[PDB]
């Protein structure tokens, strides 16, 4: 995020981290209940990934992170990469989230729910900070 | 849901 | 570029007819804009949450998707619209 702002430690507990093989941070993901992540269906996600919840800061060795095992990857099925459309994909972890303090998850709104433009939001991430 | 333990701080 | 710790930005939705003035027929049901407000989502933020808080609690309205190839503070950031799929969603749950 460009012209963020540092967010208090596990203040934002379903924001998880999605991360390769070699430990690269490559996506944002967030826990919707202890055995599902939903994350952008761009990001490719595969099973040799994982999910790293309860992380503030990507860098310190001393955070209790979870680094949780994905069981199966599902893309939606009208997820289109051309256009980058219904980007969307969930996660099913082998093993459960542990909630915490610094781990729980987001509320899911209803297909008929009204997210009105104007209306203050918030996102949040360990992307670019500088372009 | 939705409601963290520790609150942010905008 | 990239950051250790945890960051976090404040920013509008927008409406899609406004949105398509700038990104035109890229913009689809399915996607809502937020941003073009002096922050923007970045690369690596992608798959990351976009929440609205009501009645005392935080839903996720978006999933960081696209925009700006440079992230620029003054055109909106692409999402995925969480209302168009969470049927999707729950159905997944669901049988799973």
């Amino acid at each position: 995020i460009v012209n963020g702002e540092e967010a208090v430690p596990g203040s934002w507990p379903w924001q998880v981290s999605l991360q390769d093989k070699t430990g690269f941070h490559f996506c944002g993901g967030s826990l919707i209940n202890e055995n599902w992540v939903v994350t952008a269906a761009h990001c490719g996600v595969t099973t040799s990934d994982v999910v790293v919840a309860g992380e503030f800061d990507q860098g310190s060795s001393s955070e209790k992170i979870q680094k949780l095992k994905i069981a199966k990857v599902f893309k939606n099925s009208k997820y289109n990469s051309l256009t980058i459309n219904n980007d969307i994909t969930l996660l099913k972890l082998s093993t459960a989230a542990s909630f915490s303090q610094t781990v729980s998850a987001v509320c899911l709104p209803s297909a008929s729910d009204d997210f009105a433009a104007g209306t203050t939001c918030v996102t949040t991430g360990w992307g670019l900070t500088r372009y | 849901c939705g409601v963290p333990a520790i609150q942010p701080v905008l | 570029n990239t950051p250790d710790r945890l960051q976090q930005a404040s920013l509008p939705l927008l409406s899609n007819t406004n949105c398509k003035k700038y990104w035109g027929t890229k913009i689809k049901d399915a996607m809502i804009c937020a941003g073009a407000s002096g922050v923007s989502s970045c690369m690596g933020d992608s798959g990351g949450p976009l929440v609205c808080k009501k009645n005392g609690a935080w839903t996720l309205v978006g999933i960081v998707s696209w925009g700006s190839s440079t992230c620029s503070t003054s055109t909106p950031g692409v999402y995925a619209r969480v209302t168009a799929l969470v049927n999707w969603v729950q159905q997944t749950l669901a049988a799973n």
